[PDB]
């Protein structure tokens, strides 16, 4: 996720408000604002397409079994979806690094709200509410 | 909320730069797989420093098996032709 | 196999149709050139869950940030299954003796312990560091 | 053979037709008199896999900036896949005995690790600074 | 899959300035292919000038290690002490033997096996007699 | 032979018409009473093949300025070739056991390691300094 | 061999790179740039074409007996070509006081490469490689 | 035999006659009471080839500048010849049973390297300063 | 090789001229002046009678396994020629220790060129221009 | 160039000097191989000195293996007629 300012490119702030963040052991290289979900004990990984995957987003880069830094619910992110978004939008984790709304996945309920706007491929601002794991 | 390790943080680190400095230092080419740690490529950015052992000063000091006329530690880079 | 060995858990293995659990099977059997063709289908699926299973709970984390299974999990787990069949089978021949004909194998033990007792165990403890302990963390 | 066993990984080996998978299972039974030929194709390929996908991760990467495989890639792989394909026989034959005559070989109760255990396994061993831990590296 | 590189100038003064026509790799043989720009070596000779000391991207200056340089360098195939050796078309060395080429541009100081490093002499270059 | 056994690396071997490679096999069949006589020719060439490959990259560079093959290199090679078509015949004999007749050898307590294991790698050792580590080196 | 700028004419320098220069007796007269070859002991005089005459090239112009330095092997030099020469072509004194390529002359191997190319009577850059004398 | 087994080189065995061979040959065979009768010419030939070889880069050159073959070197090299075709016949008896009745030889506990591990090896290594480290020199 | 004056008997200083000095372990007993080449690792001994030896001569008299010192190419050199040789003349290692001419030789190219003539049995002033290895 | 072990500056050289002088006191014989590295006859030319024994002082003196008069250690060329 990134701004454009004349010949530069700026890393975005994932972190725009909240206090509930963790720390976890990465269980596979991540990049700053990927969904993520529990994998083993203490150890998180990207989440898949669908739903009961995601605990957070990651704050930053990580290889394989270093320390995360983890945002998770009562947080406010900037995250980037892989389609077009709009206000009051519930939103998943898309499988691919980006998020989706829940309407255009296979699931029925979100993990964060939008609270703006966005094109796919692009950085929208939204509100993480929830968390995801196994029910089956 | 910015953290030491987030991605718009990194040029504030004064370690960034340090550890950077290190990989010119120490690599022999831009291979940073043979080389680094993938947590070092990670948090140091790697693939963004111009790493490719031209300022590694082993890349200009001789080392030959048998020194007979004191030439091995002499630099390339600091001779009157340079 | 369809899944592989290495992508299920405990509770997915259970999840399988008996056909990608034969395949699995399958892929076990080729680990001995006897198959273990006596031994029947029960006793190899339960002994795949449980190499599944203890490799999930015995042979999993990290020790100084270095993964604890270090080889490829699928033969790790194959070779803990073929582990697990032959001391179902009763454990080794060191030797076999039949109509006159005899043979003698160099499979004397390496040591008392669980996976040092079979050949296929042997080969096992070399995808988890040999059992060594080089963990290590600090204070902040 | 075309491709040769050290251009292969474990992907590759799986994507290989069945003519280059043959030519490397008939180099690996060139590693023996006998080329067990009582043991199944599917065996010797199992073995095969294994041993590439063994390479690729236990005897990959350096020490000390050294090679870790010091060796041929391509005789290590292929003196691993015959250790492997003995250890699917049962183990080496300390001793032979029968209507034809005995023979007793002088395994001499050879080592406690897995390579240490068959004589491919020790040849192979040699490939790969016989499993000895010289790694090492500066802070800056 | 990736090997721990090497310093490839051992010893010697003959080190040359000129601009990459391609990207060019520490140790790889290059030939002139314009006017001060050097490529990689194709094989069978009439192609040599130097080695390449460090990896660069095109139309970088790059320094080049010429005859009169000691320089280790990876062959195609082994090579034992008193081989002379060319360029093997492949970004590596091989023998004068092996390839179509009559003379060599390096002589092997120290051997080595097929796709490992040896050390050589460079004491030759070789252009487009036709 | 015409060309000899250490004039030849892996590819050259590769590139022999197949009588440069009979004389080399003929030469290396000297080494056995026996001759071999019941392995295959591909065998021995295997066996050859690879005691070229291992001599060019394990027996190869120097310690302390010395070469670390110090022996006849043409002997050593014979000799690496002879101990790697023991070891496809299975190990070196102890004792055999025919028709009533029956000889037991001094062959047993070589050691551990490969070389040691057969007559042919004790002769073999002694051309590359037994193994020992004399390297050295200065800084400047 | 010469260099223009507005309406002057400057002589070019003909070395360009190494300390390979070495002293003999000029065995006839000389001229900047022109290829020579040894006529007696320690004595240098005009190459002829086509090979077996090259020691190196003539540093400044010189008179019958005085003594002459001389750029060897291992020297990048600026020299006259009697035709088109390019980047990698080899070449060789021409007898003509200039050098040809070996692709034109009777040899089959050159002396020097050239490094820039130069059209007929012009001045190119080359490095020399080699020597060559008597092998009958 | 008129040239001497210590007057040739590697080199110079190859330029004798085949009369000037067979002399050293028969010589050689003098060593054993059997003659080693049922082993060929051409392995025979090896071995002395071999032991010439062998001479000429192990056991050559000086040591606190006392010459490292101390011993007579005719002796020397027929013992080492010796050695060589007693390894291509399997090594020494230790024990022989059959009709004849048996016998069994007081070989015992014989050391690890190739010298040792025939009666022949051990004559050669007093010939050889019992391959013993007393070289010495110093800086000037 | 040696200078006469008077009573006295002076060796000849090898090395003319040149900067390319280079260590090398002896592989055998040498003496100052012989023609060597690569026959191990680092290691030199006496050149053979045609092409394919020669990495430089060998700077002054040594045991075997001693430190040597050679003159390589780019040195010009003070050598006994087995033969009658003129200026221009391509000279190559002789088998005995020698130099003589690449003319009398089975080979087809020289390592160096006489710049001052000798008798046979007589030292000549040459320059190293060329090593000379296994082609096959 | 001369190096210091190069032919015409073997007299120059102090140690070629001393370890000559050494060569002629440790001397037993004439026959070199006997004795001296090849190291030390080529380094030193020792072909050259005029080495055979009889600069060695223990040529002359006395070593008889029973001594009741303490004669052993004596040197002959320090008696009153020579
Ligand atoms: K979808
Ligand atoms: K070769
Ligand atoms: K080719
Ligand atoms: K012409
Ligand atoms: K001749
Ligand atoms: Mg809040
Ligand atoms: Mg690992
Ligand atoms: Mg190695
Ligand atoms: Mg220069
Ligand atoms: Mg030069
Ligand atoms: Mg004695
Ligand atoms: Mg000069």
């Amino acid at each position: 996720a990134t701004e454009t300012q004349g010949e530069h490119t700026f890393p975005v702030e994932v972190l725009i408000s909240g206090e509930e963040l963790r720390g976890y052991t990465a269980g596979e290289a991540l990049s700053a604002g990927e969904p993520v979900y529990l994998s083993g004990d203490y150890e998180v990984s990207a989440s898949s397409a669908d739903g009961g995957e995601f605990l957070g987003v990651n704050l930053y880069d990580v290889a394989s079994g270093e320390p995360v830094a983890l945002a998770g619910d009562d947080c406010e992110v900037r995250v980037e979806v892989s389609e077009q978004v709009t206000a009051n939008d519930e939103i998943l984790p898309d499988g691919l690094g980006t998020f989706e709304t829940v309407a255009t996945s296979a699931a029925s309920a979100g993990v964060a709200i939008v609270q703006e706007g966005a094109a796919s491929g692009e950085v929208c601002e939204a509100y993480i509410f929830a968390v995801q794991g196994t029910t089956a | 909320m910015q953290l030491r390790r987030s991605p718009g943080m990194r040029p504030m680190d004064r370690d960034w730069h340090q550890e950077r400095a290190r990989a010119r230092e120490q690599a022999y080419s831009s291979d940073l797989t043979s080389q680094f740690s993938e947590s070092e490529i990670v948090k140091y950015e790697l693939d963004t420093a111009q790493i490719d052992g031209s300022d590694n000063p082993r890349t200009y000091i001789w080392n030959r098996t048998i020194d007979l006329f004191g030439m091995n530690g002499t630099d390339v880079r600091e001779l009157r032709n340079r | 196999p369809d899944p592989s060995i290495d992508e299920v858990s405990k509770s997915d293995w259970d999840a399988l149709t008996t056909q990608e659990q034969d395949d699995i099977i399958s892929q076990v059997e080729n680990l001995s050139s006897t198959g273990w063709v006596n031994t029947s289908r029960e006793r190899k699926a339960e002994a795949i869950r449980s190499a599944i299973a203890e490799r999930d709970t015995l042979y999993s984390g990290n020790m100084s940030r270095l993964p604890t299974l270090d080889g490829d999990a699928e033969y790790f787990t194959l070779y803990l299954s073929a582990h697990k069949i032959q001391l179902f089978e009763g454990g080794e021949a060191q030797s076999e003796s039949g109509e006159g004909g005899s043979v003698s194998y160099s499979t004397g033990g390496g040591g008392e312990k669980d996976l040092q007792k079979t050949r296929y165990g042997r080969m096992a403890l070399e995808y988890v560091w040999e059992d060594n302990s080089i963990a290590a963390l600090r204070t902040y």
